[PDB]
RNA sequence: GUUAUCCGGAAUGAUUGGGCGUAAAGCGUCUGUAGGUGGCUUUUUAAGUCCGCCGUCAAAUCCCAGGGCUCAACCCUGGACAGGCGGUGGAAACUACCAAGCUGGAGUACGGUAGGGGCAGAGGGAAUUUCCGGUGGAGCGGUGAAAUGCGUAGAGAUCGGAAAGAACACCAACGGCGAAAGCACUCUGCUGGGCCGACACUGACACUGAGAGACGAAAGCUAGGGGAGCGAAUGGGAUUAGAUACCCCAGUAGUCCUAGCCGUAAACGAUGGAUACUAGGCGCUGUGCGUAUCGACCCGUGCAGUGUUGUAGCUAACGCGUUAAGUAUCCC
C-alpha cells in the first residue's frame, strides 16, 4: 500500500511539524522530519516514475 | 542479491575452497546455471545440485579435492572476474585469450549462449567477457 | 580512484622533469660576462677553498657558476662560457664553466683526460 | 676429527653453489659493536633443482657453506615441460617483494634481476623473462620466486587433475 | 666525452598497474539533489556488443616478401593485419529498451519490546560558602619545610536558623541509547530512532552522494541575567643564582542559564558507507521458539547489537580476524 505510505507520512509531517514548530529547539527530531520528508520525496519520484494521471492524482490529494 | 550476481557464486567459490570447505549453496539465475553447467563439464568441480528450501530454487555445488594432505586440494582453484559493472569489456574473435596457453578457460557471453574459449573460437564469434579461471 | 568518475575527472598529472638548471634555458650552454672571481667554503664535512665566478649571463640571469680545474685565468670582466651540472659541495653554485673556450684557458700541465679541461695535445 | 674433510665435503659436481649476497650484519654489545656475515647461497643442479639458503657466522666461508647446508636441505624442483622454458606465466609474492614470471621463445637468455636471474641461472632454465615488482631485497625476491615456481604446473598434471583427454597442445 | 631537451627505468599519477589502523593520506557525523551502479523470471526492438560484405582512412613512413645500387645505408615493386568512421545484411546471451508478473532487497500497516535518545515543566536531598543567633577562648589554615592569609573586633570547632548558586555520591557494569558530539537525582508531558513476529499490504521504491543543508565537546564573542565552589590573567608569599612557572593565599573574565554567532578538537575505533560470502571458544544486552514445570527459574537455539581470545587469509611488522585491516562489487 503506497498512498497509505505517503498519506501516513503527510500526517507524520503535519503532527510533528505542529509539535516541533510551537517548541522550536528539538535537535533531535529535526533528521525524523527529514528522513520523513525524503523518505517519502524518494516515494513520490517512484510513483512519478511509474505513472503519470496516478501521481497527478496523488498531488490532487494533497 | 548485493550488486553483482556474478561475484555472488565467484565469491562463494573463493571464500568457500579457501577455507578448504567443499560445498557451496548459490542462487540458481539463469546465468549461475548456465556457468556451472559450463563448468562441471570442465572438470574444476564435482557436482551441481538443485533443490528448494522455501520453494527457492538452489545450487549446492561439491568441489574437487584430493586425498589426506597438507591441503587436501594441490591445486588451488584461482577464480578471478573481469567485466565488472561499470567497465564493461568486450572482445572480438581475436582478442579472445588463451588462459595460460589453455589451462585455464574464459567464460564468455556470445550471442549463441556462454561458451568457453573452445566453443567460442571454433564459432569465430566474440563477445562479452564474463570472467576467466584458471 | 575507481574507474568511475573519480578518474574520468582527472588522476592527477606529475609536473615534469624540473629543470635541473633555470638558466641556459634555450639549450645547454651559455655565454657568460665575469662578475666576482670569489671563493666559498663548501659544506661542513669537506674542507677546501672553491673558486667560484659570480656570472651575468646572455640569458637574463646572474648566476655564480663553479670553475673547474687548477690553474685559472679568470679575472674582473673577462667572458666564459658556463654550462650545467651541480656542485654539490657548494650551496648555491648550479653551474660549471667550459675551460678552454673563449677567454678562460686550459688548466696547465694536464695529460689525463683532456678533452674535460680544454688542453691540446703535448708531444 | 679425522682430519682435512677430503671424503666429507662432497666435491659438489652435484651442486654448484653461488653467493647472490654477502652483507656484513652486525650487534652491538656491551663492550662495542661486533659484527657477522650474512650470506645468501642459492644451490642448485642446472637439472632443474634449486634453493636458497641464509646463514651468518663470524667467518665469511663458514657462514657461505653453513648457508650451503641449510640451502641443500631446502630443494624444489623446476616445472619446466618445452625446450628448458616454462609452462605459463605466474606472479607470487613473499612478504613485500612480488615476482612476475614469464616464458619466453627458446632464443631468448635468461632476463631477470640479479636474485631472479641468480635462481633461475642456476635452475637450469635458459628461456625465462622475470620483471620484479617490489622490494630492492635479495632474499625475499629470490625467494618470493621460488614460491612462484612451486606454483607452477605442467600441461599433463592439470590435463590430469581436470580429466580432459588431450588436445589445444602444440606438442 | 661533457652538457641540454624528451621517453624509459618509474608500478614515482596506478585502465593494464598503487594506496589510506600506525609509514603521505577516510571529510566530525548525518540527510539528500544532480549524477554513477543495481534483485529474479518471461517477452519485444537492437543503441551498445558480435559476425559477414562493402566504402574510406592520400602518397611517403613502420611490418612482410622480392629487386636494384660490389654490400649496407638508401632507393624501388607488390601485399596486409590491426585499428577509426560510415553504409548494409544477419545473431540476441549480457548492458540498455518495451511489456508483464515475482519476492528474498526495501518499506508500510499491526502487536510487542528495551533505552542516561531529545526538548520542556515540576520536585528532591547531601555537600560547600556566606549571613544570623548560643557556647568557648588562641590559634585556625597551609607545606617537602615554611610563609602570605585569617584570628581577642572572638577565628576555627559545635548546634540551630535562613539564603544562594552549581553539580547530582552508592547504583556504575570490560554496562544501555544516539548518526556523531554527547547522554545518569526522580517524576510528568510532547516526540525521534532501533530491534522482533505474522505474510497483513506495495512491488525494486535500492546503495552512495559532487556542490548543498543540518547538527556539531571545550575554549571564544554579542545581548541580558546570575555568580557558592573551582579558576587563565593578575597580586602577594615561598623554593630558586634567577622564577613572568610547578607549591601556597587571595582572586577577575569564564564556568550556569536565555537568545544567537563561531564550526574547530587526539571530533579516535588514529579504521567513509552499503551488500554478499568465509572456523571455533568464552561473554553481555534485547527479544523468539522448544524443554522443564504449568511459574519464577534453567538448557539449547532463531536473529540483531556489544566484547574478549582465535583458524584461514592479509599484512613491512605489530596485529586484524563474521563488528576484518579477509575475499569480491559499488559510491565518495
Amino acid at each position: 500500500s503506497v498512498e497509505f505510505q505517503v498519506f501516513c507520512f503527510t500526517n507524520k509531517i503535519r503532527r510533528l511539524t505542529l509539535h516541533l514548530e510551537l517548541h522550536k529547539k528539538d535537535y533531535s527530531s529535526q533528521r525524523g522530519l527529514r528522513k520523513t520528508l525524503g523518505k517519502r520525496q524518494r516515494l513520490l519520484a517512484y510513483l512519478l516514475k511509474i505513472n503519470g494521471v496516478r501521481y497527478k492524482e496523488l498531488i490532487s490529494k494533497l | 542479491m548485493g550488486k553483482d550476481t556474478i561475484a555472488d557464486i565467484i565469491t562463494c567459490i573463493r571464500n568457500a575452497d579457501m577455507n578448504r570447505k567443499g560445498t557451496v549453496r548459490i542462487v540458481s539465475t539463469n546465468i549461475t546455471e548456465n556457468i556451472v553447467k559450463i563448468l562441471l563439464r570442465e572438470g574444476f568441480i564435482e557436482n551441481a545440485r538443485k533443490h528448494q528450501e522455501r520453494n527457492k530454487y538452489f545450487l549446492v555445488l561439491t568441489l574437487r579435492h584430493r586425498r589426506n594432505k597438507k591441503g587436501p586440494y594441490l591445486n588451488t582453484f584461482h577464480l578471478k572476474r573481469v567485466s565488472r559493472p561499470g567497465l564493461r569489456i568486450y572482445s572480438n574473435y581475436q582478442r579472445i585469450p588463451r588462459i595460460l596457453g589453455g589451462m585455464g578457460i574464459a567464460i564468455l557471453s556470445t550471442s549463441r549462449g556462454i561458451m568457453t574459449d573452445r566453443e567460442a573460437r571454433l564459432e569465430g564469434i566474440g563477445g562479452e567477457i564474463l570472467c576467466y579461471i584458471w | 580512484m575507481p574507474t568511475i568518475k573519480q578518474l574520468i575527472r582527472n588522476t592527477r598529472q606529475p609536473i615534469r622533469n624540473v629543470t635541473k638548471s633555470p638558466a641556459l634555458r634555450g639549450c645547454p650552454q651559455r655565454r657568460g660576462t665575469c662578475t666576482r672571481v670569489y671563493t666559498i667554503t663548501p659544506k661542513k664535512p669537506n674542507s677546501a677553498l672553491r673558486k667560484v665566478a659570480r656570472v651575468r649571463l646572455t640569458s637574463g640571469f646572474e648566476i655564480t657558476a663553479y670553475i673547474p680545474g687548477i690553474g685559472h685565468n679568470l679575472q674582473e670582466h673577462s667572458v666564459v662560457l658556463v654550462r650545467g651540472g651541480r656542485v654539490k659541495d657548494l650551496p648555491g653554485v648550479r653551474y660549471h664553466i667550459v675551460r678552454g673556450t673563449l677567454d678562460a684557458v686550459g688548466v696547465k700541465d694536464r695529460q689525463q683526460g683532456r678533452s674535460k679541461y680544454g688542453v691540446k695535445k703535448p708531444k | 676429527g679425522f682430519g682435512s674433510k677430503s671424503k666429507k665435503e662432497k666435491i659438489r659436481d652435484g651442486f654448484e653453489e653461488n653467493v647472490v649476497q654477502v652483507r656484513r650484519v652486525t650487534k652491538v654489545v656491551k663492550g662495542g659493536k661486533h659484527m657477522r656475515f650474512r650470506a645468501i647461497v642459492v644451490v642448485g643442479d642446472k637439472k632443474g633443482q634449486v634453493g636458497v639458503g641464509v646463514g651468518k657466522a663470524k667467518e665469511v666461508v663458514s657462514a657461505v657453506q653453513k648457508a650451503a647446508v641449510d640451502a641443500r636441505r631446502n630443494i624444489i624442483t623446476v616445472p619446466m615441460t618445452k625446450y628448458l622454458t616454462f609452462p605459463h606465466r605466474n606472479e607470487a609474492d613473499y612478504g613485500a617483494a612480488r615476482v612476475m614470471l614469464r616464458p619466453a621463445a627458446p632464443g631468448t637468455g635468461v632476463i631477470a634481476g640479479g636474485a631472479v636471474r641468480t635462481v633461475l641461472e642456476m635452475a637450469g632454465v635458459e628461456n625465462a623473462l622475470g620483471k620484479q615488482l617490489g622490494s630492492n631485497n635479495a632474499l625475499n625476491n629470490a625467494r618470493a620466486t621460488i614460491v612462484a615456481v612451486q606454483t607452477m604446473r605442467q600441461f599433463s598434471d592439470v590435463a590430469r587433475d581436470r580429466g580432459i583427454p588431450m588436445e589445444e597442445l602444440w606438442k
